[PDB]
């Protein structure tokens, strides 16, 4: 069980750690989160009480280093940093555990939600989408644009998701225009899976990361990416059966976790109706269709 | 974006553009079978691709053999249209290629866009105008070449005959649209108007009769009367 120490909490803030959130008051004696499960990526995220504009946060994996948060009064944000002195860090975490100044990651034993949302998400792939090579953790915020959004303006601060564009030469073989446009299997299986992602696990990892950035930061380009990666699979007549079964599980847990009051902005009516009712895969996503119809029958 | 009444004179500027109408590509007769079910039989069709400034009409005849063994023919017809338009563009010298293609039906947008991905600088536009180009098969010489075709074939026409010697392309397009709207609303009456007087002939190399300027004003007036009438006869007004 790993720990993220906070130097202090000088500004009132809602702190989230994966699907949980707690409210910290200005100058409340808050010194971090402990008992963080090992084996998973995690995200620690922030919304200031005074300016709900800009949610922001950090993806990290405690196996890759010792990380802490310290408030910077110049840049006005809680910053993640790596501590290279393991002696100092282990000592600090201990002293803090003793004084009961850290909250405990509140996971229910039965609960697999975070695993189910991050099954294929790997820190190494996150670090290729969010490029800041000097750190082992990755900052994301509500405003960051994607490479594809930038083509349609600071490259260093962009989300480098794989570009998916259904009306592009990459997606359409010369001489197969109708075939490839109406059945996207060649773009899914040859271009993206065999060519770019190498396997379905990497594809699902990026899809899961895109959803989580959409949900936790309201990052619009990440929502676009999530829906595009769903639509590409659903619009393919030929999809490995193990991928369809896994997609149904992935989307089920995403829809289950999505806040009800955000469904209006985070779910694209066109994509979901096409995918569940018109696409080649309209009859392959049983769990997802059942939760969607019982939780968000309005959208459909 | 879309072409409408606001931006109508754009059709007659000096940027090359083509209208594409696909309404006569897939044509059928519906009939009963011996068992009392219903079936369709295809008949030859055509793509109507028109330069509205010059009158040049690229009439690609769609022979029924292209549908043999194919499914979902109404969807295929849109993709076949887009394939033939793209092939036409590629066959033209660069300086003759259009800068815009305007499709008369919005369902042609995605098929044409995908077939024209190699031409990112050619704009594919819809229109809000309800243009009467489906009535092109009411022009006798056009219907004749389509129905006689025994294989795929492209035939080039000037749909304005020689009108541009005496009128502007705006006026010529307006006359064409009036004639075609009339033929669409009441083909018999329209054709009577056009062929009533036997002393006015259609030259061998023309599609419409050799009306003088004064006769065109009279003809045009008769066609407006027809469209207004039929619009009365229809809505009882
Ligand atoms: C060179 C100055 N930087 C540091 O002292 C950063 N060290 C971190 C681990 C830390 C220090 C004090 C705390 F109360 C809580 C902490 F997390
Ligand atoms: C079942 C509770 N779930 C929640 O989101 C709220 N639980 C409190 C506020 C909480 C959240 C995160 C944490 F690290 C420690 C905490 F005590």
């Amino acid at each position: 069980m790993n720990t993220v120490p906070f130097t202090s909490a000088p500004i009132e803030v809602t702190i989230g750690i994966d699907q949980y959130s707690f409210n910290v008051k200005e100058n409340q004696p808050f010194h971090g989160i402990k008992d963080i499960p090992i084996g998973h990526v995690h995200v620690i995220h922030f919304q200031h009480a005074d300016n709900s504009s800009m949610r922001y946060g950090y993806w990290f994996d405690c196996r890759m280093g010792n990380f802490y948060i310290q408030y910077d009064p110049k840049d006005g944000l809680y910053k993640m940093m790596e501590e290279r002195d393991g002696a100092k860090f282990e000592n600090i975490v201990h002293n803090f555990k003793e004084r009961q100044m850290m909250v405990s990651y509140p996971k229910i034993d039965e609960d697999d939600t975070w695993y189910n949302l991050t099954e294929f998400v790997q820190m190494d792939k996150i670090r290729k989408i969010v490029r800041k090579d000097e750190n082992q953790f990755s900052y994301v915020d509500s405003s960051m644009t994607t490479v594809q959004e930038n083509e349609l303006s600071d490259p260093a601060h962009s989300l480098n998701y794989t570009v998916i564009n259904f009306k592009s030469r990459e997606a359409i073989r010369p001489g197969h225009e109708m075939e490839d446009f109406l059945d996207k299997s060649y773009y899914l299986n040859t271009v993206m899976l065999q060519g770019i992602f190498k396997n379905s696990s990497n594809y699902f990892g990026e899809l899961q990361f895109a959803f989580l950035n959409a949900m936790f930061f309201g990052n619009y380009g990440s929502s676009l990416q999530w829906h595009a990666m769903i639509e590409l699979i659903c619009s393919s007549a030929t999809v490995p059966k193990h991928m369809l079964d896994k997609l149904d599980e992935i989307l089920y847990y995403q829809i289950k976790t999505l806040p009800e009051q955000y469904s209006d902005i985070l779910l694209n009516e066109r994509v979901w109706n096409i995918c569940l009712y018109s696409s080649f895969q309209k009859n392959s996503l049983h769990n997802t269709e059942k939760i969607m119809e019982n939780k968000y029958p309005e959208l459909l | 974006g879309a072409m409408n009444s606001s931006n109508y004179a754009e059709l007659f500027n000096n940027d090359i553009k083509l209208f594409v109408d696909d309404t006569n590509v897939y044509r059928v007769t519906v009939h009963k079978t011996f068992e009392g079910n219903v079936a369709t039989k295809a008949i030859n069709g055509c793509i109507f691709t028109l330069n509205p400034k010059t009158g040049h009409l690229f009439l690609k005849i769609i022979h029924t053999s292209v549908w043999a063994g194919q499914k979902r023919l109404s969807q295929l017809a849109k993709w076949k249209t887009a394939e033939e338009v793209s092939a036409l563009v590629r066959s033209l010298p660069k300086e003759e290629q259009p800068k815009q293609i305007i499709v008369t039906r919005k369902a042609m947008l995605d098929p044409l866009e995908v077939h024209m991905l190699d031409f990112p600088n050619i704009a594919i536009r819809p229109t809000e105008l309800r243009l009467p180009f489906s009535a092109a098969m009411s022009i006798d010489k056009l219907s004749d070449v389509v129905m006689k075709a025994t294989e795929p074939q492209m035939v080039l026409f000037n749909i304005y005959d020689d009108w541009l010697d005496r009128i502007s392309s705006y006026t010529a397009f307006s006359r064409l649209t009036l004639l075609l709207r009339a033929l669409k609303t009441n083909e018999e009456s329209a054709k009577m108007i056009l062929l009533s007087d036997p002393t006015i002939t259609i030259k061998s190399y023309h599609l419409w009769p050799s009306f003088t300027d004064e006769q065109w004003i009279t003809i045009e007036s008769q066609m407006r009367d027809l469209i207004l009438t039929e619009y009365g006869r229809k809505y009882n007004v």
